[PDB]
């Protein structure tokens, strides 16, 4: 019962330490929110359907969101990165379950967010170069 | 100073050393503060008025401090220091028990403004006591009781309270060497505590640290443990004392250690810095009682001598390092002889409390690197700790910013998830089907809406029954 939500407070101060989502300088050098990735991590591992679900709607919410100005660009390219980075670790970490009931997620909430990606994407030249690199890992 | 310049006495000269001594420090600031005059310059200038004859006093400021029974003890005792040296001198005197007998008058006899005050003072110099004069003092304990409850005015007789458990604090080394109730004076101890006033409780833990000292020079813990002398005193008014148990949420005849740990882990919630440190020691003698009857070596980990261990872990260096965590002598928490479902629930239990009302860094982060071993050398009575840690974990994860607490944490998160996706095998009022249903609620912090808490009503029963089985007539 409670452990449950102990798992959603891990995720939830996930997004607040994003660089598109307001600082406020709780990353006190990173270590703080370093050590929170490799709790995430190791979660998966036990509650792999529950930890991949909230990320991709993290991903969407991060997808839909109009901003501008060259700072704001910048912030959604590096928010985008650590996403993905953390995304292929679970999967390459989790051990070979080879469970292939995860049809839901991949279908509607995953498969749909990492295509786009691999389109041309020619709105940044350097930074599109690195995306499909590691877009294309997850995939 | 007349006593020193008087002709009519002949005091030697060592008796004039110990009066000169005693003249300066009375001038100290000490003693305006016991007196009640701090803030005040000198006494002499407050004291007298230049201008009196002209006109007449104009007081004011009707702000007036208040009085703690514990001062009159301090001023009670350096006077009758004085006596007492005048006394070898002067042959044959009566000076001594001439003051008795006008304490002993006020004591006995119901005055609301005087009863208190004449009962710190009859304790503190008379020098014999007997059976008959015990049982009055027990017995203005229950009618004291007795009338905070049915009235609106609790204060005025929660001071006749105090006073009579500070005179049996002084009355007990003087009763006689063969007597019950040697023994039945550490009921009415924890029967104070139960009370819940930071008044009361610091009177309490008083009477039990002289208690335990008694009976050592007594030699009473020489081939008995304390669960065996206590607990076999307690029999022949075992039904009064069960239906206390029931409501204050404890149990005595289930676990009897743990039982006495859980009211002395309040004392750390104590305003006074003094009292905190007074519920320590009576800890570690507890601890080197109980060890000594098995004889093993006074840190030993068994079922008995691991309740007083686990209080003395955030507070004594020398438990810390005798017992230590396995992943960095012997290491806390063996599972060797902790093989009991029971005896490991409520270690965990005396952790949990322990860390959700504490506030300190160095402590919390002793405490929960003992919960995060615990969660995988006890994976199966982990369960009954989720509610005490459920709130203040949930909140640290959010906002902590410390590599050093933010470890043990994760680790704690890791074993749950791990070990779950089992049909709970011990729910979380696991421990309420065996007695301890209070544990962590005994331990808060004091009460600011200071009341009885009504069930003391059972209180005064099972005093007056103590005194009809031991003091019959």
């Amino acid at each position: 019962h409670r452990p449950v939500e102990w798992v959603q407070a891990v995720v939830s101060r996930f997004d607040e330490q994003l660089p598109i989502k307001t600082g406020q300088q709780n990353t006190h050098t990173k270590v703080s929110t370093e050590h929170n990735k490799e709790c995430l991590i190791n979660i998966s591992k036990y509650k792999f359907s529950l930890v991949i679900s909230g990320l991709t709607t993290i991903l969407k919410n991060v997808n839909n969101m109009r901003i501008f100005g060259e700072a704001a660009e910048k912030n959604l390219y590096l928010s985008q990165l650590i996403i993905l980075d953390t995304l292929e670790k679970c999967l390459a970490g989790q051990p070979k379950d080879t469970m292939r009931l995860d049809e839901t997620m991949l279908v509607k909430q995953l498969l749909p967010e990492i295509c786009h990606f691999l389109h041309t994407c020619r709105e940044g030249n350097q930074h599109a170069a690195e995306l499909r690199n590691s877009a294309s890992g997850v995939l | 100073h007349s006593l020193c310049t008087c002709s009519q006495l002949h005091f030697s000269e060592e008796t004039k050393q110990v009066l000169r001594l005693s003249l300066t420090e009375f001038s100290l600031p000490k003693f305006y503060l016991l007196f009640g005059i701090s803030k005040v310059k000198s006494a002499a200038v407050i004291a007298f008025r230049s201008s009196y004859r002209d006109r007449s006093f104009s007081p004011g400021s009707y702000e007036r401090e208040t009085f703690a029974l514990t001062s009159l003890e301090t001023v009670t005792e350096a006077l009758l220091e004085i006596m007492e040296a005048c006394m070898r001198d002067i042959p044959t005197c009566k000076w001594l028990d001439q003051w008795t007998e006008l304490a002993q008058r006020f004591a006995f006899q119901y005055n609301p403004s005087l009863q208190p005050r004449a009962l710190v003072v009859f304790g503190c110099i008379s020098k014999r006591v007997s059976h008959g004069q015990i049982k009055q003092i027990i017995r203005i304990l229950s009618k004291a009781l007795e009338s905070c409850l049915k009235g609106p005015d609790t204060y005025n007789s929660q001071v006749l309270i105090e006073a009579t458990v500070i005179a049996l604090t002084k009355l007990q080394p003087l009763l006689n060497k063969d007597s019950p109730l040697h023994k039945a004076l550490f009921w009415v101890a924890v029967a104070v505590l139960q009370l819940d006033e930071v008044n009361l409780y610091s009177a309490g833990t008083a009477l039990l640290e002289q208690n335990l000292h008694t009976l050592d020079s007594l030699r009473i813990f020489n081939d008995k443990s304390p669960e065996e002398v206590f607990m076999a005193i307690r029999n022949p008014l075992e039904w009064h004392c069960k239906q206390m148990d029931h409501f204050v949420g404890l149990n005595f005849n289930s676990n009897f250690n743990f039982a006495l740990v859980g009211h002395l882990l309040k004392g750390y919630r104590h305003p006074s810095p003094a009292i905190v440190a007074r519920t320590v020691r009576i800890l570690h003698t507890l601890l080197t009682l109980v060890n000594k009857h098995r004889n093993c070596d006074k840190f030993e980990v068994n079922t008995q001598s691991v309740a007083y261990l686990a209080a003395l872990l955030t507070v004594s260096e020398e438990v810390r390092s005798r017992c230590s965590l396995k992943h960095r002598s012997n290491v806390l928490l063996d599972e060797e002889v902790l093989t009991d479902p029971k005896i490991q629930a409520l270690l965990l239990t005396v952790l949990a409390t322990l860390v959700k009302y504490t506030t300190d860094e160095f402590d919390q982060r002793i405490l929960y690197e003992y919960l995060a071993e615990a969660s995988v050398v006890f994976p199966k009575v982990f369960p009954v700790v989720h509610n005490l840690l459920d709130s203040k974990i949930n909140t640290l994860l959010s906002l902590c910013q410390d590599p050093n607490l933010l470890n043990p944490i994760h680790g704690i998160v890791q074993s749950v998830v791990y070990h779950e996706e089992s049909p709970p095998q011990y729910q979380t009022s696991y421990l309420q089907s065996f007695g301890f249903n209070g544990l962590w609620r005994f331990a808060g912090p004091f009460s600011k809406q200071t009341q009885i808490p009504d069930y003391a009503e059972l209180i005064v029963k099972f005093l007056d029954a103590l005194i009809d089985t031991y003091l019959p007539g």
